[PDB]
């Protein structure tokens, strides 16, 4: 894996969950991550910018803040690669997201909704998710 | 005015499997069955999530052992 | 064999209310579209435990609002 | 109620009246362990097992661990007050009581209720069981789904 060999990252993998423990839904954040070693890199936008444009919309936060503290949070590895560039970002970054402004979102996509993010919190928003192909996030129910 | 209530009921669904299957195999049986791609499936089972090259049986996934669906939706 | 799957989805509850309606009311609307008693309701908003006694306008629950549902049975 | 009186001034119990999460903090399913709580302070009293203890039954149907040792870990973890009272004589034990046997013994109850499954206990736990409740009235707990 990249983020293996990632120059920003320090430690050993570890599920999200045990980096910054929250009380995440079940399995939601147990993706490997590794904690960040540098401060942020400032990287472009992502040209599939719809996840945090919904964000955006939906806790009137500026896609620019809420990408910028992505890099404080994860290494560069896991927020501008082939996926990210080709497919956009996930909900394990709204998990991130959800994680630093203190959130819980629920999706309602094609087949039913779920939810990401902390539960001990009092923010909550609606993300919409189709399938497509390709997949888009938009704000709302 | 109106208001929504989210219940605490869980969903199940009912697999046919057997202990050679591949964890693919048994994300495409959830496509068959609720319409969800495989692309987007992540199974675990005993807190830890289970690779696609794997086989049930690598995981010791006895009969009627319960696996947890988690959802990655990406798009835008 | 055969295996069981928990998805992950949510089951959402409509209800019209009123902003001056009590907990004991809400309760009871839930019991008129889902059959719980209201003995073994547990409403949560915000974080915190819903009393009876109290309504929606006491804890500012606006249109759109989204109440936790939490069973505690007895019984053987 | 969401706070029973007699847990204010149960000589068992000791500290503030904090959410069974905060007291014991696990992976529970949300809002499941928010129920408010004290910490046990003094030694198990032995109290005798509860008349309507199908609760008791039919986890120790599932995990194979006698009702009397099951009754023991809970008068160890939650105070008199809620192991013994006017609920207890008349209706019995409930989920909050599986809450605190989950946590005790590291496994997550899934609840076959009379409108859909619910599950009750951390979820960083291995052993699962299969719990059957029933409305009725009278309301009934039984092993098995």
């Amino acid at each position: 894996a990249p983020l293996t060999n990632d120059p920003t990252a320090i430690g050993p993998v570890l599920p999200f969950e045990e980096l910054h423990p929250r009380r995440y839904p079940e399995n939601t954040a147990t993706f490997l991550t590794r904690l960040r070693s540098l401060p942020s890199n400032h990287l472009p936008q992502p040209t599939l910018n719809c996840l945090l444009s919904a964000v955006s919309d939906q806790t009137k936060v500026s896609e620019e803040h809420l990408w910028e503290s992505l890099q404080t949070i994860l290494p560069d590895s896991q927020l501008s690669n082939e996926e990210t560039n080709t497919l956009g970002l996930s909900t394990e970054h709204l998990t991130a997201l959800a994680h630093l402004y203190n959130f819980q979102a629920t999706v309602y996509s094609d087949r039913g909704p779920i939810l990401f993010g902390p539960s001990d919190t009092i923010k909550r928003i609606d993300i919409t998710h189709t399938t497509g192909p390709p997949s888009h996030f938009s704000p709302g129910k | 005015m109106q208001i929504l209530v989210r219940t605490p009921f869980v969903q199940f669904i009912t697999l046919e499997v057997e202990p050679s299957d591949t964890i693919e195999n048994v994300k495409a049986k959830i496509q068959e069955k609720e319409g969800i791609p495989p692309d987007q499936q992540r199974l675990i089972f005993a807190g830890k999530q289970l690779e696609d090259g794997r086989t049930l049986s690598d995981y010791n996934i006895q009969k009627e052992s319960t696996l947890h669906l988690v959802l990655r939706l990406r798009g835008x």
